RNA sequence: AUAUAUUUAUUAAUAUAUUAUCUAUAUUAGUUUAUAUUUUAAUUAUUAUCAUAGUAGAU
RNA sequence: UGCUGACAUGAGUAACGAAAAAAAGGUAUAAACCUUUUCACCUAAAACAUAAGGUUUAACUAUAAAAGUACGGCCCCUAAUUAAAUUAGAAUAUAAAUAUAUUUAAGAUGGGAUAAUCUAUAUUAAUAUUUAUCUUAAAAUAUAUAAUUAUAUUAUAUAUUAUAUAUUUAUAUAAUAUAAACUAAUAAAGAUCAGGAAAAUUAAUGUAUACCGUAAUGUAGACCGACUCAGGUAUGUAAGUAGAGAAUAUGAAGGUGAAUUAGAUAAUUAAAGGGAAGGAACUCGGCAAAGAUAGCUCAUAAGUUAGUCAAUAAAGAGUAAUAAGAACAAAGUUGUACAACUGUUUACU
């Protein structure tokens, strides 16, 4: 403990002047060098091809689709166990990836719908449903006909 | 709305609890979603399964 | 010391003792479990 | 201290101060002095030094002339043991010595 | 310690409203404002021309907001891409919704 | 035994010329997670730098950490000596120290801020680090070219300094900035990282070819 | 010679210079699909060359690029998976609690940049306006929680 | 004040509704100790080393 | 070092005003200091807080 | 002292749970929220980074980003231990259940290659508990005139100068440069209390790098305690000044200043400071309070079981202190009864 006995310590050696290495940098940074206000990246930059593949997830480059967008559901019908019997594998096979792609691009205007703005206008998830349908039909054709 | 329900199938046993109510017990349901709804939303008929 | 702290929780322990395998791989486990199912209960072990 | 006024321990300068052969010994387990149900059934014996058995030869069915390596303190035992090797054959072996 | 019996309606009415010390007084003491000939208590300032004279200070001596120019001069777009949305959670939703938890002072009558 | 390796110490120009591990460049880094910049001399980096550069943080400028997914390869700039690269090196953590101690005040000043007057964030993620970094790094390119322009031929016409970006949208405007008689004359350009492999896990193979090709210009 | 980390650069290169795979196709064809993945709204930490998508909790890094590529032609430089909690949730007091699903999320990096559409103005499109559901909610709650002297207290809604 | 829209005791917790409920709920990714691992049936791709690496099948 | 006003066909001395006395290298691995090198990076008068009212002599 | 439900009295009483706060502005909305400045408090924490746990409580739905070289888990290997598993008709025993012994499988709190000059795990060719770092060595300096001691050094950690390259990759190295702590790798060596288990090399091909954790809280309002409870709760860093020290004082950065506020400060209660003359006269009892004239270097008795046990002896000395003028460590002798001694006990008299 620091009592009012104690007796101060020496100072440290220090090596004399002609025994010190220089350092090896002798000069450094500009003592001149200013605040500058930040640059925000411009999207001006940017070429974005207007085929990029990401737009197959919107229908006509559209961010939601109105009421008006979406095919009326009196002018629309799955597909049929019968009509699909009599298509070739390839066709079956193309058409269960374009209700795929339907079906995602559906699906984001529907989690959109559902998580941001909270309505309940159940539309998307029932033709979603629709192609679902669909898809189950080309299973079962392709099982039977094997 | 942020719930993320809409993407899965949980709690599947208090869901159908819930959808399949004893019909001796539905005026209890009934009368909350009428006193919770605006005259414009709602109708004088029995909703029905 | 105080008391009342009694259950201090780690799911390792929880689940090796009162697990779900940890009664069906028995014969007085599965009669608890079974014995649960009877009465009706939704959970059965942890 | 205290505990050290009533302490006596023989000293035997020729003892080997190094550790033992690792290929004749076997770490040995502690019970505690509880029987395969789990109950004490040997009272009084309980936590000490981790220690290791040595295999130590009873039998002595070999043959032939072997020389003391060395003399060693086996924890496991109240005697002294003695390590051997064979003269030809050179195998390394623990007895009791006298 | 403690009560030995019920106490009566009648007990527990006098001895709360009887005394005249435990009972609210008439305020008397309230005259008119110079500035305005609406209530205020007597030995006393008026709230609303207090009140209107702050507010004249407020917008004389406020300090120039802060706006900068990287910013102001940012497009829209360049803002959507860099700055988009976000949901708040219920306590910020409630916390912003401040009308329902503050009351601003409400003006007195005019006195004749 | 070597504890020491090339990424422990600050290495000078001399250094430098003596190893010719790498030609004259800096690395600037972005953490995906804070939105932070981190420079060095090296494609590597260590807690050393981090140290270095983050001496004074708080629950905004909180300090990074050392795992390897959210650093990430802002941009790489390629100059004309190894006397430039360590001045530019020493520029720009002498602006962060600037930004971050000495000169707070005014960096919070020109920052920007929402409502509550915090500096604007989406999560633990600030993006003004980014634009500040890139501001910094163009006053210390301006800094370093002043010092030094020799505008001669003195044995060779010497190669044009380069700097190359993760994506061309990172720079802010090229007119209003970027556009100084300084880096004109020099012929600075702004070159872009290949897209044509896994970028973020191949980094260290991108960058050592890119360092190949500076060093035979 | 080589580092396999540049024996593998130079196999992504040679997959996008011949126009095939820029990665190894593996042998569990899969024909009939009925995975679906949902792209999602670009965050402040995000640059324009990525992509952020909802996709199955079963779901897999390369089985997202595989998907992106011979589905749509996406190529994802760099695929990076982040699978979210479920919170404790229940309808009403009086209901088991149960824990919200567990959404995966993958982020990819691109070759070409890419940007969103325009928000919606109110009255271009029907669906995207929060009015009435906020406002359905809210005379939901008063009208639940409106308990005495409160059912003449004029409403908000 | 936590909420300053409540100056006074009333019953609301710190966060959430209850503070009680039932735990015998199925286990997830996020719960238990470091050794804990439950899975996502996402990777039955290949082979684990020796070492604790992994070779794709 | 900034800002307003001039002594020639950025700017020197004044009127002052504002801000700062830092950083960065070497001395075998890390932290501290000590001294060299780099930089404008200072040594006198008052004042305050904390240590039981920090402490002792009065009032 | 029936059971349930509703409502009363105590009563608008007690309480609002260790705490520093004040203006201006957001807002002619605010003690309680946000911002700025002033003031304070914790600072070997009330900070930073983590483990376990948990109603995601977070800077949130557009949400916690991994081929590995400081990434954990996963996986290989096993300890303690576990197992409706395992063993010529026949493993042994047993009212059933079942219990033994052996195999096998499982099981960390443990072990597991390479890697910044960056690195490569797969298939086919053979089958070292715990503890310590010398009296003595060599040069040059302070050294005295033969001293001898006084020390980097009697052992490591890297960067510069020179003697050289295969069109400057590995070396042979002679010089220059450390004050005190601490770290991981050597070498030698001390006691007895004698100190884990387990999975084997070159070749030729080969690698497109899966899954899960990652927010915030974490001497706590985010876990265990019926409560936003002064309790319980595992690690590492923990500025500088000062010290033997992680004691004690301050506090640079950081964080914070609290679901109670403003007055007043009666009797009285709690925690704290001072006190004339006297000094245990109090009380069952010096209970409580007060009392320290170095903390370093000296010196230190009778007894004694010979152990500076007594001993940190008491009293005392040296070092600036002479009216005093931080916190902390240090609180006197002696007889007797009982018990050798250190230790254990009635979680809560
Ligand atoms: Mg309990
Ligand atoms: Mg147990
Ligand atoms: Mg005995
Ligand atoms: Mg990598
Ligand atoms: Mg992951
Ligand atoms: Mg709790
Ligand atoms: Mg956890
Ligand atoms: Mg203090
Ligand atoms: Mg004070
Ligand atoms: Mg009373
Ligand atoms: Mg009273
Ligand atoms: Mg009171
Ligand atoms: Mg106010
Ligand atoms: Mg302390
Ligand atoms: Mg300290
Ligand atoms: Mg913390
Ligand atoms: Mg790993
Ligand atoms: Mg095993
Ligand atoms: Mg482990
Ligand atoms: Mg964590
Ligand atoms: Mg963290
Ligand atoms: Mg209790
Ligand atoms: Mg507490
Ligand atoms: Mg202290
Ligand atoms: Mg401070
Ligand atoms: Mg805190
Ligand atoms: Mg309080
Ligand atoms: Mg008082
Ligand atoms: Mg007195
Ligand atoms: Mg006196
Ligand atoms: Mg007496
Ligand atoms: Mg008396
Ligand atoms: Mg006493
Ligand atoms: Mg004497
Ligand atoms: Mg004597
Ligand atoms: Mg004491
Ligand atoms: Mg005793
Ligand atoms: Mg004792
Ligand atoms: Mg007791």
């Amino acid at each position: 403990a620091r009592t009012k006995f104690t007796k101060p310590k020496p100072k440290q050696p220090v090596l004399p002047k002609d025994k010190i290495r220089p350092p090896t940098q002798l000069t450094h940074h500009s003592n001149n060098l200013r605040i500058t206000e930040p640059i925000p990246p411009t999207t001006s930059n940017l070429r974005c091809p207007d085929d990029h593949p990401l737009w197959q997830f919107f229908s006509n480059k559209k961010f939601i689709r109105s009421a008006d967008d979406l095919p009326p559901s009196s002018h629309i019908r799955p597909w049929s166990i019968p009509e699909l019997r009599h298509k070739s594998f390839n066709d079956l096979h193309s058409l269960w990836y374009n209700c795929l792609r339907e079906q995602n691009v559906l699906a984001r205007e529907n989690h959109l719908l559902k998580n941001i703005v909270g309505s309940t206008h159940d539309e998307f998830s029932e033709l979603s449903n629709s192609i679902r349908t669909t898809m189950w039909q080309i299973r079962h054709v392709l099982n039977e006909r094997e | 709305s942020g719930s993320y329900q809409h993407l899965s199938n949980v709690g599947s046993r208090v869901m159908k609890r819930l959808g399949n109510r004893p019909k001796n017990f539905l005026p209890h349901s009934e009368k909350f979603i009428k006193k919770s709804t605006p005259e414009f939303m709602k109708s004088d008929l029995k909703e029905v399964d | 010391k105080s008391r009342g702290n009694t259950y201090q929780p780690s799911t390792l322990k929880r689940k090796r003792t009162f697990g779900f395998l940890a009664r069906a791989k028995s014969k007085q486990g599965s009669k608890i479990l079974k014995r649960r199912k009877l009465k009706g209960r939704w959970f059965l072990s942890h | 201290s205290p505990g050290l006024r009533w302490y006596r321990s023989p000293i035997y300068p020729y003892l080997y101060k190094g550790r033992p052969v690792r290929a004749l010994t076997v770490v040995r387990k502690k019970h505690g002095g509880r029987n395969n149900s789990g109950k004490i059934t040997v009272r009084h014996q309980g936590g000490g030094h981790r220690n290791r058995t040595r295999l130590i030869d009873f039998n002595r069915w070999e043959g032939g002339a072997q020389t003391v390596q060395r003399i060693e303190y086996d924890p496991g035992r109240s005697s002294h043991i003695a390590l051997l090797k064979h003269n030809t054959t050179g195998e390394l072996s623990y007895i009791i010595a006298c | 310690a403690v009560p030995k019996k019920k106490v009566s309606h009648q007990k527990k009415r006098q001895k709360l409203y009887g005394p005249g010390k435990k009972q609210l007084k008439m305020i008397h003491h309230l005259n008119k404002c110079p500035s305005c000939g609406h209530y205020k208590r007597a030995n006393t300032l008026c709230m609303y021309c207090v009140g209107q004279i702050s507010h004249i200070w407020k917008t004389h001596t406020a300090k120039e907001e802060i706006k900068p120019r990287q910013e102001e001069e940012l497009s829209e777009l360049d803002q959507r891409v860099l700055y988009p949305g976000r949901r708040d959670t219920k306590y910020t939703k409630d916390l912003k919704d401040k009308d329902n938890y503050l009351e601003r002072r409400v003006r007195t009558l005019k006195k004749d | 035994m070597k504890v020491n390796h090339s990424i422990s110490r600050f290495r000078p120009a001399s250094w430098f010329e003596k190893t010719k591990i790498i030609p004259p460049q800096v690395y600037i880094f972005r953490n995906l997670e804070y939105g932070q910049v981190l420079y060095s001399q090296f494609p590597n980096f260590s807690q050393t730098q981090v140290d270095k550069l983050f001496v004074r943080p708080n629950w905004s400028n909180r300090k990074p950490s050392l795992r390897r997914d959210i650093w990430k390869c802002m941009c790489v700039v390629n100059l004309q000596n190894y006397k430039q690269s360590v001045h530019l090196y020493q520029n720009l953590c002498r602006l962060r120290y600037l930004r971050d101690v000495a000169q707070r005040k005014e960096s919070d000043k020109l920052r920007k801020k929402d409502s509550n007057g915090h500096v604007w964030y989406s999560g633990q993620y600030r993006p003004t680090y980014c634009q500040e970094a890139v501001a910094d790094l163009r006053e210390s390119l301006l800094k370093v070219f002043e010092n030094a322009t020799p505008a001669e031929k003195q044995t060779v016409p010497a190669k044009k300094p380069s700097i190359y970006w993760e994506d061309p949208w990172r720079m802010g405007d090229k007119d209003k900035h970027w556009n100084y008689d300084v880096f004109n004359a020099l012929g600075l350009e702004h070159k872009l990282i290949q897209r044509v492999g896994n970028i973020a896990r191949e980094e260290s193979v991108i960058l050592k070819e890119l360092a190949k090709l500076e060093s035979h210009p | 010679d080589i580092n396999v980390s540049e024996k593998i650069y130079k196999w992504t290169k040679a997959g996008i210079e011949q126009g095939k795979e820029h990665f190894k196709v593996g042998g569990n064809k899969v024909y009939f699909p009925k995975a679906r993945i949902i792209l999602l709204r670009p965050n402040a930490k995000h640059t324009p060359y990525q992509a952020k998508f909802i996709v199955p909790k079963s779901f897999n890094k390369l089985d997202l690029r595989d998907y992106l590529y011979h589905i749509y032609g996406l190529r994802a430089m760099n695929i990076t998976t982040q699978l979210l909690h479920g919170k404790f949730n229940r309808m009403n007091l009086q209901t088991t609690r149960f824990r919200e699903p567990q959404i995966k999320k993958m982020t990819i990096e691109m070759e070409e940049p890419f940007i969103w559409p325009e928000e919606p103005r109110p009255d271009e499109n029907s669906f995207w306006d929060s009015t009435t559901p906020d406002n359905m909610e809210k005379y939901r709650e008063e009208r639940l929680n409106c308990l005495g002297s409160d059912a003449n207290k004029p409403g908000t809604a | 004040l936590t909420r300053p829209w409540k100056k006074y005791r009333d019953g609301e917790l710190f966060y959430g509704l209850s503070k009680v409920g039932n735990k015998r709920v199925p286990l997830t990714t996020k719960q238990g100790n470091k050794t804990m691992y439950k899975g996502t049936r996402a990777s039955g791709i290949g082979r684990h080393t020796k070492f604790g690496g992994y070779v794709i099948n």
